[PDB]
């Protein structure tokens, strides 16, 4: 079958890991500061 | 903490209108690391007093629910 030459290859390639910047937990995200803040007089 | 919690409970039993006594009771529960017990007491008080304007109670409820995580919607409210 001498006709138009074309190659079909589906692209589903996974991207490389992004490694985005990491959020920093608040001081009130730790159990001991939470206890100190809630137990305030 | 045990004695203060007992005193807060006695204050509540003497006069139920003392919201400050109940809030101190919840704070003492927090002091004794009774996270679940304080949460149950706070839920009972809020559901009985949904119209009460205890801003600090609602702030504490939001903080507790955020620590829980699954109850984020009540925390937002």
């Amino acid at each position: 079958r001498q006709d138009y030459i074309a190659k079909v290859r589906y692209q589903n390639d996974l991207p490389a890991p992004p490694c985005p910047p990491k959020l920093l937990k608040y001081e009130i995200e730790k159990e001991a500061p939470q206890k100190e803040f809630l137990k305030d007089s | 903490y045990v004695q203060a919690q007992k005193q807060f409970k006695q204050a509540e039993d003497s006069q139920n209108s003392n919201t400050l006594a109940k809030l101190g009771y919840a704070q003492c529960l927090i002091a004794r690391n009774e996270v679940g017990d304080a949460t149950i007491y706070l839920e009972k008080f809020f559901k009985e007093n949904q119209d009460s304007k205890s801003s600090e109670m609602m702030l504490l409820l939001g903080i507790i629910y955020s620590q829980s995580g699954k109850s984020y919607y009540k925390a937002i409210i």
